[PDB]
Order: C-alpha cells, then sequence, then structure tokens
RNA sequence: AGUACCGUGAGGGAAAGGUGAAAAGAACCCCGGGAGGGGAGUGAAAUAGAGCCUGAAACCGUGGGCUUACAAGCAGUCACGGCCCCGCAAGGGGUUGUGGCGUGCCUAUUGAAGCAUGAGCCGGCGACUCACGGUCGUGGGCGAGCUUAAGCCGUUGAGGC
RNA sequence: GUGAGGGCGCGAGCGAUAACGUCCGCGUCCGAGCGCGGGAACAACCGAGACCGCCAGCUAAGGCCCCCAAGUCUGGGCUAA
RNA sequence: GGCGGUAGGGGAGCGUUCCCGAUGCCGAUGAAGGCCGACCCGCGAGGGCGGCUGGAGGUAAGGGAAGUGCGAAUGCCGGCA
C-alpha cells in the first residue's frame, strides 16, 4: 500500500540566471516547485523546493524575442487588450518576464497558486539572504 | 406574472443567505439617575421623571 | 528481512511474521504453503533470473474470506439501460512466519 | 383482487433516499434527482476504478524516474537495465525501495547500468 | 369511464389556457374518474372432460388405499344420530381424532352425528370428489357407499 | 432543573417573531425583559407574554429561584396555516395564507 | 349530499370517517385580557388530551459534530491527509483540505449537456385487459374416435345425468 | 421490429471539378459502441470491441521540454521565417 | 470457448392484493405499519437478523387467481416550497 510522505522541511535552492535561456532555465525550475525530483514526492501535498533567482534581468533568449515576443494582458474594459514586447518588460520589472514564463509551466490549480509562491525572483544578484543560499546550475 | 419573472427556484441555501443581515439589534437602553429602572437614552421615561 | 514475494499474481514485500490478505489460494483452512515464488532479501539479494533460483518464505493460511460488497453500475443514457451488480471478491490470509532465505 | 400500492413504492424510494445521503441540497432529499445522482456516480465510480490502476502506474514512475535519477538515469533507460538484465523483479509499485531501503535500489540501479550496456 | 357518474363536458377549452389538456372527469386519469381494465363479472368454471373426472376420482380413492388410510365399513352400531354414539363408534372403528375423515355414507343420521366434529366432513355416496377425498387424510366409507362408488366407475 | 412554556396557534408569521426570539436567546432573565418591553416588533408583545409565563412556571412550579434563571433556549415553529382569497385582476384570485406560530421558551437555573 | 358552492336556466356538482375498555374528557392552583401553556389529577398508555389510533415524505425549526471568506461549478467519483464518534484491536462510521477524472433524467432524433420537449418538490391515483372465435406452441385424458349444449336430478362451496 | 438514416474512402450523375448540398453503386463506422486511449475540446478520422475484481504486467494509435506518463536520447543534413 | 447494445425475439427470477393450505400455526413476553443499522444470505429485484416505535392483527412449505410494481403523460387529487 504506497507510502505516503510525511511532514518535511522545505530545501531552499538558489539558481543563477545570466547567460541562461528563458524557456530552458523555466522548465528546470517549476520542476523543483514541484517537488517532482524528490522521490518522496506526492501530488495532493506540495513539497517542492524554495527556489530563488538572481540576475534575472541576464536572461538570454533565442532569435528576434526581444522585439517580437509581445506579451498580452486584458484589462475588463472595451479596448482594454494591452499587449507588451520583451524588450519593454526587460526595460522595466524584469523578472516578471521570468516570473511568467515558470507560471504558465505550473498545474493550474490552487496549490498551483501555492507553488507560485514557492518561487523567489529578483536581479541584482543578492536577495534578502535568510539562510539556506544552496548554489545550483 | 408579466414580463420579468425568476428563471429558477432560489436555493434554499442560496436563500438564506440573502438573509445574511436580517437579524436585529437590541435596543440600547441605560440606567437612570432617578428610579433604578432602564432608558433609552435622551427620553424622559415613567417611574422616572426628569428636571426642566 | 525485507523480502518480495510473487503470489496471485501480484507482488508485494514481506516482514518476518505479520498478516497479509492475498488473492485467493488452493489451500485447508489451516494449513501452510511456501511462496518459493520469491525475490531479494533485507541483506541484499539482487533477484538476476526473475526468481532467486533458489530460495522461499513460508506463511500459514490463517483462513479463506469474501471482501466488503462493492455495486458495479452501469448505466447508459437516453436509452433506459441499467445495470446493477454486486461483487464481492474472495481471497485469503497469510500469516508470514518463516523468510528462511 | 385490487393490489393497492401499499408500502411498496415509498420502501423503494427510502432505499435509495439512503443510497444518496450526504449529496448536496436537493439532490439527496429528492428520490428524483437522488437517483439521476446515483446513475452518474456508479458509472464514475466504476470508470474511476479502472483508472486507479493508471494513477499509481504513474505515481510510481515518478518516484522511481526521481530517485532513478540520483544515481544517474532516465526511468527508460533504467527499465532497460532491469529488464534485459533479467529482473522481472520490482513491479514498478516495489521500486517504492527507492524510499525505504535506498541501498537496496542502488544495488538495482548497478545492476541495471552494468547489463544494459 | 362510462358507467361512472360525471357529465360529458369538457373540463376546459383546450387551447391557450396553459391547463393541461382534457375532457371529462370520467377519464380514467382523474382521481374519481373510471377505472381501466378492471374486474367485470365473468364465469370461471369450465367443462373438464368427464373421461378425467372419473380417473380422478379412482386414483384419489387409490392413493389413499395405496396408504392404507381407506376403510370400508357396514358396523354403524352408533345409530340415533347423537355425536357421542359416533365418537365412541369411532373409537372402535380407529377412529379417534389424530387424523382427518372424510365420512361418506348414505344413512343422513350417521352424518347427523359425525358431522359437528372438526376432524370429519360428512357427505352422501353422490358427493363423492377428489377435493374432499385429498382434503381429509383419511377416507372411510358405508359399503352402501363404496357400491355406488364402484358404480361410477368399477 | 428546565422549565418550559409554550403558546401554540399564536395568529401571527413565523419568520417575523423568530427575529424577536432569536434576540433574546441564551439571555439574562431581567435583561430579555428589558429587551423585549423596548423592542420595536408586533412580536414581542407574544414572546414577553411567553417568556413570562415560563418563569412564573419556573418559579411556582419547578422552584427556580426568578433572580437567576436564564434562557437556557427557545424557538418557534410554524402551526398549520390560515388561507383567504384575495380577489386579484381581470378575474384571478390568489390565496392568502394567514400564518401562525407555536413558540417555546425555556428557562434554567442560572448556573453551578 | 344530489347538499355546500357554480350557473338566468336546463344543468354542473365537492370536500368531510377512527381518543379511550371505559369519559375516567383533566377538579383545584400557577402565568395570561383571552387563546395557550406549567403543575395536580384520570389512564396500561396523554408524542391516546378532543378533527385526539398509526403518523410516512416534501417543507419550517433549535442543539450538537465536521467543514467554508484567493475561489471556477451536472456538484459526483478515485486517492491521500486532518479532525470528531464507535472498537482490545485491526477495523469501521461522519465530515471535507488537496490532488486526478467527469457535458443533468426522460422524450424525440442522422445527431442533444444542449440555447430542442416535459418536470417547482413530496405523497397518493395513473396505461396492453376481458368475452367470444381463430392460430401455433405447450401439460395432460381418450383414440378411429373425441366431446357434449341448453337442460334434468342432486347439492347449498358435491357431483351426476 | 424496420420501411426519416448519417458521416468517411472510393466510383459516377446533378451542382459551379460550391455546400455539414444532393442522387445511385461498393465498402465502412455512428445509429445501437455520446463505453475506453489518441486527435486540446468534438457520433462516425487513427487505435480498440467494456462479464466483474486487482495500489500487477506487454503493447496499439499517439507520444517522451514544463502544464502532462516517458529521452532536454544518439548520428547526418536543412531552415532564420 | 462466448458474454457492448437501441428497436425487437427468447429465458429465469423478485415483490404487492386475494384464494386452497386453515376448526391450523405466529401473536401483548407485542400482529400490520412506521423509524434505524457500519450485521447475514441473494449477481439482482429482494430476503433475514437486531434496537426503537406501534397496539391487533398476521399467515409458512407447496399451489392457485390478478384492479400487481411509476419519475416523467403542459397527467389527476392533496400538502408544502
Ligand atoms: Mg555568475
Ligand atoms: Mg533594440
Ligand atoms: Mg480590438
Ligand atoms: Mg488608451
Ligand atoms: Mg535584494
Ligand atoms: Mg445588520
Ligand atoms: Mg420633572
Ligand atoms: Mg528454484
Ligand atoms: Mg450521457
Ligand atoms: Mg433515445
Ligand atoms: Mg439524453
Ligand atoms: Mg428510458
Ligand atoms: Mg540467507
Ligand atoms: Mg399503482
Ligand atoms: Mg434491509
Ligand atoms: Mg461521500
Ligand atoms: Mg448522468
Ligand atoms: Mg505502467
Ligand atoms: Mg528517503
Ligand atoms: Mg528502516
Ligand atoms: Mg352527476
Ligand atoms: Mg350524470
Ligand atoms: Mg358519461
Ligand atoms: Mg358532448
Ligand atoms: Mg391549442
Ligand atoms: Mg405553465
Ligand atoms: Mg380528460
Ligand atoms: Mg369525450
Ligand atoms: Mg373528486
Ligand atoms: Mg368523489
Ligand atoms: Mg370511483
Ligand atoms: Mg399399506
Ligand atoms: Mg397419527
Ligand atoms: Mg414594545
Ligand atoms: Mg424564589
Ligand atoms: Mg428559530
Ligand atoms: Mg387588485
Ligand atoms: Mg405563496
Ligand atoms: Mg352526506
Ligand atoms: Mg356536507
Ligand atoms: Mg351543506
Ligand atoms: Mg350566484
Ligand atoms: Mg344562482
Ligand atoms: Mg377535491
Ligand atoms: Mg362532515
Ligand atoms: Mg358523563
Ligand atoms: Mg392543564
Ligand atoms: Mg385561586
Ligand atoms: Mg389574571
Ligand atoms: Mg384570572
Ligand atoms: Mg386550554
Ligand atoms: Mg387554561
Ligand atoms: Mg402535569
Ligand atoms: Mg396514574
Ligand atoms: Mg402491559
Ligand atoms: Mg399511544
Ligand atoms: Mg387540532
Ligand atoms: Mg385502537
Ligand atoms: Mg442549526
Ligand atoms: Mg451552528
Ligand atoms: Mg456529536
Ligand atoms: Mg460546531
Ligand atoms: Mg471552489
Ligand atoms: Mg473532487
Ligand atoms: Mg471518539
Ligand atoms: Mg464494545
Ligand atoms: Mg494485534
Ligand atoms: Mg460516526
Ligand atoms: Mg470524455
Ligand atoms: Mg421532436
Ligand atoms: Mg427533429
Ligand atoms: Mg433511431
Ligand atoms: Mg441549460
Ligand atoms: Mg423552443
Ligand atoms: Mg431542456
Ligand atoms: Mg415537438
Ligand atoms: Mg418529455
Ligand atoms: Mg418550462
Ligand atoms: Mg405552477
Ligand atoms: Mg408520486
Ligand atoms: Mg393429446
Ligand atoms: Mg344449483
Ligand atoms: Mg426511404
Ligand atoms: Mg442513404
Ligand atoms: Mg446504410
Ligand atoms: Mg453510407
Ligand atoms: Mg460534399
Ligand atoms: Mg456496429
Ligand atoms: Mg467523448
Ligand atoms: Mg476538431
Ligand atoms: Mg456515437
Ligand atoms: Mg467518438
Ligand atoms: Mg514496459
Ligand atoms: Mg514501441
Ligand atoms: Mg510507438
Ligand atoms: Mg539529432
Ligand atoms: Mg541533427
Ligand atoms: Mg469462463
Ligand atoms: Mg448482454
Ligand atoms: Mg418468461
Ligand atoms: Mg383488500
Ligand atoms: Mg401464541
Ligand atoms: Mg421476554
Ligand atoms: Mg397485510
Ligand atoms: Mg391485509
Ligand atoms: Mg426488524
Ligand atoms: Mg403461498
Ligand atoms: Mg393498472
Ligand atoms: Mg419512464
Ligand atoms: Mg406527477
Ligand atoms: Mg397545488
Ligand atoms: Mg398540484
Ligand atoms: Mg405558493
Amino acid at each position: 500500500k504506497t507510502y505516503v510522505p510525511k511532514q518535511v522541511e522545505p530545501r531552499w535552492v538558489l539558481i543563477d540566471a545570466e547567460g541562461k535561456t528563458l524557456g530552458r532555465l523555466a522548465t528546470k525550475i517549476a520542476t523543483l516547485l514541484r517537488g517532482k525530483h524528490r522521490p518522496d514526492w506526492t501530488p495532493n501535498v506540495a513539497m517542492g523546493d524554495f527556489v530563488v533567482v538572481v540576475n534575472a534581468d541576464k536572461i538570454r533568449v533565442t532569435g528576434k524575442k526581444l522585439e517580437q515576443k509581445i506579451y498580452t494582458r486584458y484589462s475588463g474594459y472595451p479596448g482594454g487588450l494591452k499587449k507588451i514586447p520583451l524588450e519593454k518588460m526587460l526595460a522595466t520589472h524584469p523578472e516578471r518576464v521570468l516570473e511568467h514564463a515558470v507560471k504558465g509551466m505550473l498545474p493550474k490549480g490552487p496549490l498551483g497558486r501555492r507553488l507560485f509562491k514557492r518561487l523567489k525572483v529578483y536581479a541584482g544578484p543578492d536577495h534578502p539572504h535568510q539562510a539556506q543560499r544552496p548554489e545550483k546550475l | 406574472a408579466k414580463h420579468p419573472v425568476p428563471k429558477k427556484k432560489t436555493s434554499k441555501a442560496r436563500r438564506d443567505a440573502r438573509r445574511s443581515h436580517h437579524a436585529l439589534t437590541p435596543p440600547i437602553l441605560v440606567p437612570c439617575p432617578e428610579c433604578k429602572a432602564m432608558k433609552p437614552p435622551h427620553t424622559v421615561c415613567p417611574e422616572c421623571g426628569y428636571y426642566a | 528481512m525485507f523480502a518480495i514475494v510473487k503470489t496471485g499474481g501480484k507482488q508485494y514485500r514481506v516482514e518476518p511474521g505479520l498478516k497479509l490478505r492475498v488473492e485467493k489460494l488452493d489451500a485447508e483452512p489451516g494449513a501452510t504453503v511456501e511462496l518459493p515464488v520469491l525475490l531479494l532479501g533485507g541483506e541484499k539479494t539482487v533477484v538476476g533470473t526473475p526468481v532467486v533460483e533458489g530460495a522461499s518464505v513460508v506463511a500459514e493460511v490463517l483462513g479463506h474470506g469474501r471482501g466488503k460488497k462493492i455495486l458495479v453500475s452501469k448505466f447508459k443514457a437516453k436509452v433506459q439501460y441499467r445495470r446493477k451488480k454486486g461483487h464481492r471478491q474472495p481471497y485469503t490470509e497469510l500469516l508470514i512466519k518463516e523468510i528462511r532465505g | 383482487p385490487r393490489a393497492k400500492t401499499g408500502v411498496v413504492r415509498r420502501r423503494k424510494h427510502k432505499k435509495i433516499l439512503k443510497l444518496a445521503k450526504g449529496y448536496w441540497g436537493l439532490r439527496s432529499k429528492s428520490f428524483r434527482k437522488a437517483r439521476e445522482t446515483l446513475f452518474a456516480a456508479g458509472n464514475y465510480a466504476y470508470a474511476h476504478r479502472k483508472r486507479r490502476k493508471r494513477d499509481f502506474r504513474r505515481l510510481w514512475i515518478v518516484r522511481i524516474n526521481a530517485a532513478c535519477r540520483q544515481h544517474g538515469l532516465n526511468y527508460s533507460t533504467f527499465i532497460h537495465g532491469l529488464k534485459k538484465a533479467g529482473i522481472e523483479v520490482d513491479r514498478k509499485n516495489l521500486a517504492d525501495l527507492a524510499v525505504r531501503e535506498p541501498q537496496v535500489f542502488a544495488e538495482l540501479v548497478e545492476r541495471a547500468k552494468a547489463a544494459q550496456g | 369511464r362510462g358507467e361512472v357518474a360525471y357529465s360529458g363536458r369538457k373540463i376546459w377549452p383546450q387551447k391557450h389556457t396553459g391547463r393541461a389538456r382534457h375532457g371529462d372527469i370520467g377519464a380514467p386519469i382523474f382521481v374519481g374518474g373510471g377505472v381501466v381494465f378492471g374486474p367485470k363479472p365473468r364465469d370461471y368454471s369450465y367443462t373438464l372432460p368427464k373421461k378425467v373426472r372419473k380417473k380422478g376420482l379412482a386414483m384419489a380413492v387409490a392413493d389413499r388405499a395405496r396408504e392404507g388410510k381407506l376403510l370400508l365399513v357396514e358396523a354403524f352400531a352408533g345409530v340415533n344420530g347423537k355425536t357421542k354414539e359416533f365418537l365412541a363408534w369411532a373409537k372402535e372403528a380407529g377412529l379417534d381424532g389424530s387424523e382427518s375423515v372424510l365420512l361418506v355414507t348414505g344413512n343422513e343420521l350417521v352424518r347427523r352425528a359425525a358431522r359437528n366434529l372438526p376432524w370429519v366432513v360428512t357427505l352422501a355416496p353422490e358427493g363423492l370428489n377428489v377435493y374432499d377425498i385429498v382434503r381429509t387424510e383419511r377416507l372411510v366409507m358405508d359399503l352402501d357407499a363404496w357400491e355406488v362408488f364402484q358404480n361410477r366407475i368399477g | 432543573m428546565e422549565a418550559k412554556a409554550i403558546a401554540r396557534y399564536v395568529r401571527i408569521s413565523p419568520r417575523k417573531v423568530r427575529l424577536v426570539v432569536d434576540l433574546i436567546r441564551g439571555k439574562s432573565l431581567e435583561e430579555a425583559r428589558n429587551i423585549l418591553r423596548y423592542t420595536n416588533k408586533r412580536g414581542a408583545y407574544f414572546v414577553a407574554k411567553v417568556l413570562e409565563s415560563a418563569a412564573a412556571n419556573a418559579v411556582n412550579n419547578h422552584d427556580m429561584l426568578e433572580d437567576r434563571l436564564y434562557v437556557k433556549a427557545a424557538y418557534v415553529d410554524e402551526g398549520p396555516a390560515l388561507k383567504r382569497v384575495l380577489p386579484r385582476a381581470r378575474g384571478r384570485a390568489d390565496i392568502i395564507k394567514k400564518r401562525t406560530s407555536h413558540i417555546t421558551v425555556i428557562l434554567g437555573e442560572k448556573h453551578g
């Protein structure tokens, strides 16, 4: 009768950012947000790592994406569809790019939201130096 | 009867929900200097009296 | 020592002595049967050829038994098609004893 | 001889109305609605039994590919190992060994890596 | 719905009324309407072929004979219609009341006697019939009776 | 010991008085007397009259001390409806239900 | 009850049965204008207290247990975990947090979750019968035969002619 | 019982080498398999014919970067949209 | 070895009313009906057991005869929403 895991403890990570490809980074990242790397994994629980990214401003991306890759954002209003090119995002709040890229790869349920909080994104590097900062790659 | 008409019987839950704010509140009473009885504020009342 | 036995078409591990319900088995009400069908051990025994070419686990048939009834209940719409079967599944209770390797 | 309905109908209804206990709202109080629900649920359960299999089929595969990854290989590669290395042992379920008795698991990892290539 | 007491009128128009649709309270789908294929007086009897009627009577008697319960007699000493008499009489005969006895005789007085008994069923010779034979555990009859039995079949 | 009191067949809607009852539930007797007396609802009248007749019984039949008993519980169930017609335009006629109430109030000793 | 009621009228035409063996039908006291309660008392029983036997369901209500205010929905179902209640136990019961899955019933239709029909909900009433005659199958009786109709006698749940 | 059939492939007429069009022929699936996997979703397209149970196993179509099972697999090319 | 299934054909069964069984047997130490169960037997419709109500009926085994099973008919009557 399959093993159900008990109360674990958060394992904070610290991913870099500079150089890494937007998409390819996100992929790995989420698979940490979900515990899916840890054998003691279970769907209903939610116990993936506390991922922490730094220098997201230095995310690279292939091709003309800097210009072409537009984000949409529909305010409820008429004509309210407001679009925004990748450039403009990185210009302004940059972590924003990496944030959604990941969000869009997390499951769509409530804990999927719970999982999103687990991710701390930045551009510095330097976070609030809590405790665990186990660098990764 | 005419034009507008409810589409579906209100759920017995959705009903009582609407009655969320229906409960009453106790009247605001106070002891008076005169008798030991209770008055509402700012009001002359029997068993008591007043002054001017 | 952990010990993986196969039986009734399903694999389970086994601890030295404990009760386990398994797919019904042909045996006395209170006899004993070996599950020579066995893989591994608590002292590391990779099961090479599917089964260990020499090893066994002994257990007592503590008794047979049926199972809480389930209602298999089919219903196909627009076609007045309804079917209600009751189904309780037979099994037997193995008490483990010797995991003699 | 006139056979009034009598008890019959009530009993049939009540019998069902019990089955539906706990169901939300009118769907456990009215015979008609409860019945309609049970139809569905009957079909649901029976369809999900066949599912329960698939679900764990997977649940185990994740754990495996999980701890199987720690030693250094894809679930795919790992399987090819034991399937080639003779061990029809570890029905995916019992690769729960990855959690208790990781060493035993590790034994199975080298055995696999080895005979695999 | 024809013999019911109501009238013919159409309860209401059947068009732009919103109400269902109907003819008259007679209609069997009304409470207090007419009944459908409900019962009407009828003769349940039929003519079971005569050969069969006799075969039966014979086989019935026989079944008891083969059981040993059949017992022809003539010795009715307890005469004057008086239960007590037949009571004591049956005592001798081996009929005590442990078993049901279909008594068959011509003599109305023997009848009168046994008649009121709750373990006996009186009956004339011509009355012989399978139902009554089968009912009672024990057949016992007068010779004049058994004779007019053979008359019918012998 | 507890102490009941019930006014059946009180000619008034349940939803209506239930509001007033739910105002005194679990309350000091004297506090209630105070509320009811001054609360602005037709229902006060009835709830008060019973709330009283309860305390009465509480003292003269179950010798509790008037100086301590309180509203241990008190509810109001619907008695049979009272149907009347209500002539309506173009000839329709709705039937107006004049509802009715059974009001219970049980009192209990202050504490121990 | 051919009543009440509806119709000018001919005429249409309801609903409505049950305390208890017995009235022993609740003196008297208590709150209240009364109704109606509480105590006392009758009774085997008063949740038999008077449109009073039993007293179901929808429906309204008080109390208790579990649960809910970042949530996306045919209301279930599968798994896991929490909490509350049973039980030596292992088990079991109630609830629902998260996860996977999932287009009401009937009807009609080439095709419906369907924005196609029907149904507010519950209880009761509601539709393939019967007679004669046919035809085939079927369980029997008798067989180159088989069987009687109306009726007569008998009986009063008897058969016979 | 049925005598409304429907879509798809193929072979023709009609049509405009239009139509979820129509009318025949051969086949097929839905009808009645709105049961199960694939195709995001979707009767009839690909896979497959559900007697029930199992916290076993191989595979079909399809698929193996994350949502989402399983290779960010190996080798040689091409494409910069 | 077969076992998806509408229209339809066939087969087997469960339960309600009534009759023979009955001048019997069950029954106030409790009939019918109602309420409740996580128990037992039946694939199932059902059947049984146990506690609570209820206060007078009930009716085996084996047969027999039907006013014999409702969710829908803008169905009918009533009650309540
Ligand atoms: Mg760096
Ligand atoms: Mg630029
Ligand atoms: Mg626009
Ligand atoms: Mg603007
Ligand atoms: Mg910082
Ligand atoms: Mg308010
Ligand atoms: Mg003054
Ligand atoms: Mg060997
Ligand atoms: Mg459906
Ligand atoms: Mg249909
Ligand atoms: Mg349908
Ligand atoms: Mg149908
Ligand atoms: Mg050894
Ligand atoms: Mg009926
Ligand atoms: Mg039962
Ligand atoms: Mg449930
Ligand atoms: Mg359904
Ligand atoms: Mg698998
Ligand atoms: Mg571990
Ligand atoms: Mg250990
Ligand atoms: Mg008339
Ligand atoms: Mg008439
Ligand atoms: Mg007429
Ligand atoms: Mg006419
Ligand atoms: Mg019309
Ligand atoms: Mg209408
Ligand atoms: Mg009519
Ligand atoms: Mg007519
Ligand atoms: Mg009537
Ligand atoms: Mg009538
Ligand atoms: Mg009538
Ligand atoms: Mg003999
Ligand atoms: Mg004897
Ligand atoms: Mg006032
Ligand atoms: Mg005092
Ligand atoms: Mg209330
Ligand atoms: Mg008006
Ligand atoms: Mg109204
Ligand atoms: Mg009258
Ligand atoms: Mg009258
Ligand atoms: Mg009158
Ligand atoms: Mg008039
Ligand atoms: Mg007039
Ligand atoms: Mg009426
Ligand atoms: Mg009257
Ligand atoms: Mg008198
Ligand atoms: Mg009194
Ligand atoms: Mg006085
Ligand atoms: Mg007074
Ligand atoms: Mg007075
Ligand atoms: Mg009174
Ligand atoms: Mg009085
Ligand atoms: Mg009293
Ligand atoms: Mg007394
Ligand atoms: Mg007694
Ligand atoms: Mg009583
Ligand atoms: Mg009354
Ligand atoms: Mg009585
Ligand atoms: Mg409550
Ligand atoms: Mg509460
Ligand atoms: Mg509780
Ligand atoms: Mg609570
Ligand atoms: Mg929600
Ligand atoms: Mg769920
Ligand atoms: Mg507990
Ligand atoms: Mg105990
Ligand atoms: Mg133990
Ligand atoms: Mg419980
Ligand atoms: Mg689907
Ligand atoms: Mg139509
Ligand atoms: Mg149509
Ligand atoms: Mg059709
Ligand atoms: Mg709709
Ligand atoms: Mg329309
Ligand atoms: Mg509709
Ligand atoms: Mg139509
Ligand atoms: Mg319909
Ligand atoms: Mg409508
Ligand atoms: Mg209406
Ligand atoms: Mg009904
Ligand atoms: Mg013949
Ligand atoms: Mg006659
Ligand atoms: Mg045609
Ligand atoms: Mg055609
Ligand atoms: Mg065809
Ligand atoms: Mg075709
Ligand atoms: Mg075409
Ligand atoms: Mg087919
Ligand atoms: Mg589908
Ligand atoms: Mg499509
Ligand atoms: Mg289909
Ligand atoms: Mg399909
Ligand atoms: Mg495989
Ligand atoms: Mg392959
Ligand atoms: Mg493949
Ligand atoms: Mg390559
Ligand atoms: Mg390449
Ligand atoms: Mg077989
Ligand atoms: Mg079949
Ligand atoms: Mg048949
Ligand atoms: Mg009757
Ligand atoms: Mg007795
Ligand atoms: Mg006793
Ligand atoms: Mg009866
Ligand atoms: Mg009866
Ligand atoms: Mg019982
Ligand atoms: Mg019988
Ligand atoms: Mg009928
Ligand atoms: Mg139907
Ligand atoms: Mg109806
Ligand atoms: Mg009505
Ligand atoms: Mg109505
Ligand atoms: Mg109304």
